[PDB]
């Protein structure tokens, strides 16, 4: 559907509020949080994958964050 | 012969010690259970229904906004209070607009206002659950009788009812004896995590938690015409610009907006009785009292003539259609196969025993040839009908296709796939338990990964397994990479 | 939210003409295929005429054939029903109806107008 | 033209009881190309313009209490009202929609006993 | 003001006149005379049919289901030009008025 | 839409997936890319809806 | 005998009703009403339009030119099913004949 | 073709670059790759025939 | 005014000591030549027609066969002879056919037969050639005079005719003066190497040497009712099916294959006159006889009203259109573009003298603003019209675009682009010589390679240069590879 | 056939657009794509030949690509 | 174009003579001959490339012959 592709980062912004500022600020993060709450095992999988693909510690943390943020975002 | 032509059929051979065969029926797929001395019947799970299903947590789609009311307080004293806030029918949010001598307040500063509106919802989307007491699978059974015309006929089979109250049903077949099928409908499909949601006389099967966690206002679920809703803020989109005042909007209709948020589920009918036309069911086909007809009949002597030109199905089966052009009594049809003028009999009759009940009406047989030139002799004597058929293929190809079919069956059914066409054996149970454990671990790890993400994860894990050590290389690579690639290339059905 | 209002119903002697107007609001009027409907008191509903989405596919019933004219004006959001050779049998309350938004039939009734009554007598 | 016949011309039911109406067509209303029966059902409340209840037969129009349910196939259709309220009094009109000269059936009625 | 409509999008659709034809296997894709009408959306697909569907040769056949699409409520996107834009500025001077 | 007007980036407006038309008002605007609304489900290879 | 056609290609075509319609440089794509028809063949390109063309905004616009298409004499594509082959073996004996 | 036949391979036939019609008998068939015959030329960006 | 929105123009500013500027008129795009105290004037090649074509060679697409005649010998009697084989009108080929007693020879073996059939071509391809004595280059010149209906009008302008017979012609611009326009047309497009190849009422411009290498029966080329074709065996095809007899087939209408064989050629009109519409002409511009109309006029003294909103050409020039509301005689328009937040003067008119001829008619001044944000001022300077406009971009971006345009023009015009806007200097001659040599070598050893093949060769050269250790070899090979990639990307428009 | 040897590379380029150049550019590789998707075994044969003729990876690659490009044409 | 990819190599050979096989055999090399006699400099370029890519005489020869065979076709 068209419900994706929000008119978020176009950059032609002004002083006034957009269509749904307060309502649309936290929608994506709420979706990711509820997905992670619904499906816990993918956290274990992401920990394993980050540990066995990340050399340093910051690389581990970054790749784990990216995975946990992409999977619900990817779908 | 109801099964022939569905393109998703599959044969089930062999019988157990007490002549029972376990088969797992699937909608759109009809097993063909052959046997040494039993008629080769066809069973397809016809239709699954549900009656007197209840409702819970009816949900709202689009709304109406009326009685928009506002109220503000003087700045720096109290916060805006409006009696309608306590009412469950009014939804409203607090914001800090500015005021001054223009608005009559004594002192300049930010003062709160509130704008509450009545949320009369419209077009609810009921979510209805079905419990096990009302489930009713219906099983159709057809026998390869060699009838005049039942080659692909979908209304030519006896029907048996199945319910969790009484699951060991009977089946009385005409002039063939009876077969007992002691199915278990309790383990086929979940139906305790499935919630039917109805929208504009359309409905699907969704997971319980996924339906529960929907950002739309939800009602109690009672039958009251005017219920009280919850989380109404998800459809009112309050907005204030320039901090002068704030206005309310209805945020439109989500009828088609949730119409792809619900994209992976299967559809249902929901026309009166809600036939589901999906899922599967396992059953034990104890074929002990099913003796085939016409065992003691003689064999005919006069010649046969083809009526419909012989043609091959998708799975290599030949559908010979013949009419006995003679005068002999009802008989059994002879059959012979030779390859290269050498009688090797590299042929099998999928139909258990073909007979001609009536002389006038033609009889149809489903034979199976070998992988090459083969002449099928039907009658006896010099003038017997001969059909020269050449199936193009090889045994390796057929083995690979069978492996692909089994892999698909395991990928869809899961642990239950071991029960398909399997007599009770030690190896089958030992594989079943291991696959239950491994599948439980796999689904707990991957419950909620998309068709495009499984492929990526599998590629990354096989890349890890390409260059590793201490046998984690082999284990991770082979197992997870291959399994996840297959399940990311097959998942969407 | 759809709102259909009628206008033009009045008393008239037989034979004289009259034009009935159906003003509509709350939806895009130009992309629809409007109908007309009527019901004499103490009788069942009776179909009258239909104009399709394309203005050149008008139709009428047998009992009213060759005597009535149906026409839409998209810009003014009104439906004009010009009726001629009216008789005391034809008098009834006339309903203006909308099309089916959700469904398969090209012709059906979602929403009925308020309804205007035309009185015909000597 | 399709002759439409409604089995009851007047129903007196006490509240809390089911009332069923049978409307039998004269020819087949099933459109062969799509295999959908095109029937319709309208309720005209006392002194009101009629509304819509059952588009097609299985389906049900929005803004309608769940009690109403359409049934039947092939020239003999049937409604059902599990629980009858004071607001269900009116003039239920079965109409075909298959052929262009849309013909309603003779008006039935439902009064509280 | 005096801005012109550029293009119209559709947010609600109605489907009428669903029609279907199917050919036997090892024959060309099924055809409707309605495939080439401007208002019809029509997708070819496959189907299995043998002697049960009256066709002698077993295999996968081709059926097509054309459907007439008419929109119900379009959504317009209208561009604004530069010869009609008009800004309006108030200049209130502090006079210490009542 | 429905007495609501918004300002959107021009390229984004073209990008979004809905059936469009010429824009000039006329009868029967032939819709392009109209497959985005119609969905063609196949009922497990027997027939189409 | 009894060949059933399976697919038809066409060597020679003919074009009628060349129809063009262009937009302004930054008004988006160009749309013709019969583009959606399956009988008309056409392709979108770019043509710059200033004031001589009459748009009013200098730049590079886009136009599409849809023309009706028909094939004069196509190529038939047959297929012979095995139910109709007729092999005609002829046998002659070495008998001393004139 | 043109009152003379051949015996080409099947899979090769489906890979020719010509507008392929339906194959079922019909007075007016629908061609599905028509852009392999007609050729459009935008000569120095003024108009195209 | 005629060169706005063309998209291929480029400004030629500056003059020599004797006020002559070279310029290469391209057929697709035009050229504005602004100068100090000279009326800026647009020049375009427009049409370059030719007349009185003399055919040189005729090929024929479609043939027809009549009078198939056969004559065979016995197996060991030698070759087969037909009486009309020696005729040049009959096409035929000798083959072998075995002949026993059934054929009637009397000696068993393998004989030989020849089948000669008369041949004629239905509609041949004409092959033209244009000699230099009949070219007609038609250069059209229009002045940037502020006019009501001139912007992009492309239909009004002074027309001058350039012929190789009369190289230099002086075009008379009305009231603005005259310009020399000394032009050399014999180096335009190398028409001694062009054959127009007219076919089916449409022409092309294929290369000469390519034409002589097509595999078709080529006729004589001189007018004759019945020509003689010299390779007739490239159309007709003989088939000796399993050595019994051979029939001849015509293999007609190679016309479609010709359309593919002409991929890289450029089309030419053929209605009436030839009117070649593709090419380029290099020639000078003498502007020592040009005057500015209105240099003796007064200064305007009333306010100007803008009539149509200002728009910008792709290259950055604003095209204003002012209308004069004031009671005064025709006079100069004062014009000064104050820069952003300053009095600085960094924007200049591209129209030499923006005068208003008549009170009623509006003039349309074209001027390029300062590259940032500025305020064009038109009027007496007190109540003047401050037409504001904002340019977006970077000057370095403009330099990059200019370099890209120069590179493309160099690739398209070969070495001639070195003297496009050249006043005439020491460097330009040396650059012309070195580019002549290098381009000659490059074309000599890259002529005829394809687009994709050229790209592949360039990539291979780049890789070789990146791997070779020698600095000279690596640098030379890398430079050649990069040039090859760019040319491959920009081969054929 | 005359259809072979398209008139390309002659060098009489002009700023106008040449005949049928809208789609005449990519048909020389579309033919290779169709032929390769029709006959896949020659990929195996060409790979084997390229491997058995080679002293460096670059040499093997040029063998494989040139051979795979030249066979469908010679077809 | 359809004229490309002649129906050869399919393998449905029969003892009869195929269509236009009297002269359809040698036109795939006659085109190369004509193109090479038309444009001789690419012999120099191909020879240079073959010499600069080579560790053995056989490798250089196969480079030269394959490149010279593949360029006229790609033309
Ligand atoms: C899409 O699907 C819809 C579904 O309804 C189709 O709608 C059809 O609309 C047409 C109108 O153009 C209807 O035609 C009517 O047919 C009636 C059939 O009557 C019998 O059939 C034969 C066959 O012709 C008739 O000749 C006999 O009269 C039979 O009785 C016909 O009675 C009726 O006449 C009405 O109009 C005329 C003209 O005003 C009056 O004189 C007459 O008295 C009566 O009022 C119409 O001709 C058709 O019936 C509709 N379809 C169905 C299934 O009923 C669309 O056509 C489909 N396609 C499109 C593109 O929309
Ligand atoms: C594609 O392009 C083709 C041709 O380029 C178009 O073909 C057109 O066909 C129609 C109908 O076949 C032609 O219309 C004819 O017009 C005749 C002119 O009469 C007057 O015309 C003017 C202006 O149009 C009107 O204002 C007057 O009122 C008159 O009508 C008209 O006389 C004629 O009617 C005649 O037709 C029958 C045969 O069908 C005759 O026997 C009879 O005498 C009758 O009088 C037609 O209406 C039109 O001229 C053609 N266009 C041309 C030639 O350029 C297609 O329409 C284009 N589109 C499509 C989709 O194909
Ligand atoms: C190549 O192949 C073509 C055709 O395949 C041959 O064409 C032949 O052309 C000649 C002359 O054009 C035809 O001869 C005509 O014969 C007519 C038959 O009359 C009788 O014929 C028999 C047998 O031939 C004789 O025995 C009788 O005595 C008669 O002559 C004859 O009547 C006719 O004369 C007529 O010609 C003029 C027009 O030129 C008429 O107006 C007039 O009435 C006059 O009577 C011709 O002589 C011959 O039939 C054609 N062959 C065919 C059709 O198969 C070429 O000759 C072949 N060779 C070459 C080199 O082209
Ligand atoms: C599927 O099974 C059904 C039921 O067996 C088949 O229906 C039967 O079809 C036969 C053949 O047409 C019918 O026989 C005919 O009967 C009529 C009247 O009885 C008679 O006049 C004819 O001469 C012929 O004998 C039979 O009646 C019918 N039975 C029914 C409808 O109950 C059906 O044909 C099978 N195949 C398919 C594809 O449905
Ligand atoms: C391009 O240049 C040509 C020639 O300069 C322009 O044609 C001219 O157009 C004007 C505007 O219509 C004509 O003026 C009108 O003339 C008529 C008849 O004399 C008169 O009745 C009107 O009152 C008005 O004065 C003018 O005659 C005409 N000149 C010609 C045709 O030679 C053309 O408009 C310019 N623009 C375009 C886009 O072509
Ligand atoms: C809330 O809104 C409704 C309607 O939106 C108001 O009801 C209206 O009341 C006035 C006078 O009381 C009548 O003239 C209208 O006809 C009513 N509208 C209807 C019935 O639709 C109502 O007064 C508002 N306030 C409350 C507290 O309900």
């Amino acid at each position: 559907s068209v419900a994706l592709a929000p008119h978020v980062g176009m950059g032609l912004d002004t002083r006034t509020q957009t269509w749904m500022s307060a309502e649309g600020a936290w929608r994506q993060v709420e979706k990711v949080e509820t997905w992670a709450l619904r499906h816990p095992g993918f956290t274990i999988l992401a920990l394993f994958l980050a540990h066995y693909i990340g050399t340093s510690l910051t690389q581990k943390v970054v790749i784990f964050i990216l995975l946990m943020l992409v999977t619900p975002s990817m779908t | 012969m109801r099964c022939v032509g569905v393109g998703n059929r599959d044969f089930v051979e062999g019988l157990s010690g007490a002549t029972w065969v376990d088969v797992v029926l699937e909608h759109g797929g009809c097993v063909t259970t052959m046997a040494k001395n039993k008629p080769t019947l066809d069973i397809e799970l016809q239709k699954t229904e549900a009656t007197q299903l209840a409702t819970l947590r009816k949900l709202c789609i689009e709304g109406k906004i009326t009685n928009i009311t506002t109220d503000s307080r003087c700045p720096t004293q109290g916060e805006a209070v409006l009696p309608e806030e306590q009412d469950q029918n009014y939804v409203c949010k607090h914001t800090y607009v500015d005021r001054g001598w223009g608005n009559g307040c004594g002192l300049f500063g930010k003062g709160s206002l509130v704008t509450c509106a009545k949320f009369q919802c419209l077009e609810p989307i009921e979510g209805k659950v079905v419990q096990y007491e009302n489930l009713k699978y219906t099983v159709i059974i057809t026998v390869h009788t060699g009838d005049q015309h039942q080659v692909g006929n979908e209304t030519q089979g006896v029907t048996a009812e199945i319910t969790p109250q009484a699951s060991t049903t009977e089946a009385i077949l005409p002039e063939y004896g009876t077969l007992g099928l002691e199915c278990s409908p309790r383990t086929g499909l979940d139906f305790n995590e499935m919630i039917l949601l109805t929208m504009k006389n359309k409905a699907w099967m969704v997971h319980r938690q996924w339906f529960f966690d929907l950002p739309l206002p939800w009602a109690s679920g009672a039958t009251t015409e005017t219920p009280t809703w919850n989380r109404k803020e998800l459809l009112v989109t309050f907005k204030n610009a320039h901090a002068k005042k704030q206005e309310v909007v209805v945020l439109g209709s989500q009828e088609g907006a949730m119409h792809t948020a619900l994209t992976g589920a299967t559809e249902i009918q929901n026309s009166g009785g809600t036939s589901i036309f999906a899922g599967h069911l396992k059953c034990r086909l104890k074929m002990d009292k099913l003796e085939l007809k016409g065992m003691s009949y003689a064999m005919c002597t006069n010649t046969f003539v083809l009526k419909k030109e012989v043609s091959e199905t998708q799975h290599g089966t030949i559908l010979i259609k013949v009419e006995y052009k003679g005068e002999d009594a009802p008989c059994k049809i002879p059959f012979s196969t030779e390859d290269g003028q050498g009688k090797a009999h590299n042929g099998r009759l999928i139909t258990a025993n073909p007979v001609v009940t009536k002389k006038e009406e033609p009889v149809n047989i489903e034979a199976e040839p070998p992988f090459g030139e083969s002449n099928i002799v039907i009658g006896i004597g010099d003038n017997a009908l001969k059909i020269n058929w050449y199936k193009k293929g090889s045994s390796i190809g057929k083995m690979f296709e069978a492996t692909a079919r089994g892999a698909r069956r395991m990928a869809i059914l899961g642990d239950t796939a071991w029960d398909f066409g399997s007599v009770g054996g030690v190896l089958n149970s030992l594989g079943k338990m291991v696959h239950q454990i491994f599948g439980s671990a796999y689904t707990a790890l991957f419950s909620g990964v998309s068709w495009v993400m499984k492929i990526g994860i599998g590629v990354l894990l096989t890349w890890i397994g390409l260059n590793s050590k201490n046998t984690s290389m082999s284990f991770s690579c082979i197992a997870i990479g291959i399994i996840t690639l297959y399940l990311g290339a097959v998942v969407q059905a | 939210q759809v709102e259909l209002v009628e206008s033009g119903g009045d008393v008239v002697q037989p034979g004289k003409s009259l034009r009935l107007s159906c003003a509509a609001s709350g939806f895009t009027f130009t992309n629809y295929a409007m109908h007309w409907l009527r019901q004499a008191p103490g009788k069942g509903l009776e179909w009258v005429a239909v104009i399709s989405s394309d203005v050149n596919d008008k139709y009428y019933a047998d009992s009213v054939k060759g005597r009535f004219t149906i026409s839409r004006d998209n810009s003014k959001n009104t439906l004009y029903l010009q009726m001629n050779s009216l008789t005391p049998e034809d008098t009834a309350v006339y309903y203006c109806a909308r099309e089916q938004a959700v469904g398969t039939n090209p012709w059906a009734f979602d929403y009925w107008g308020q309804g205007t009554l035309v009185t015909v007598s000597s | 033209h399709i002759v439409m016949t409604q089995s009851p011309l007047s129903l007196s039911v006490t509240p809390g009881q089911p009332a069923s109406i049978s409307c039998k067509s004269s020819q087949i209303s099933s459109w062969g190309s799509d295999g959908k029966t095109y029937l319709y059902w309208y309720l005209q409340k006392p002194g009101q313009s009629p509304q819509l209840l059952i588009y097609e037969v299985s389906s049900r129009f929005s803004g309608v209490s769940d009690r109403f349910s359409g049934s039947g196939s092939g020239t003999d259709f049937t409604l059902k009202i599990s629980r009858v309220q004071a607001e269900d009094v009116g003039l239920y009109y079965c109409m075909q929609g298959l052929h262009l000269p849309l013909t309603f059936g003779q008006g039935t009625r439902l009064e509280i006993k």
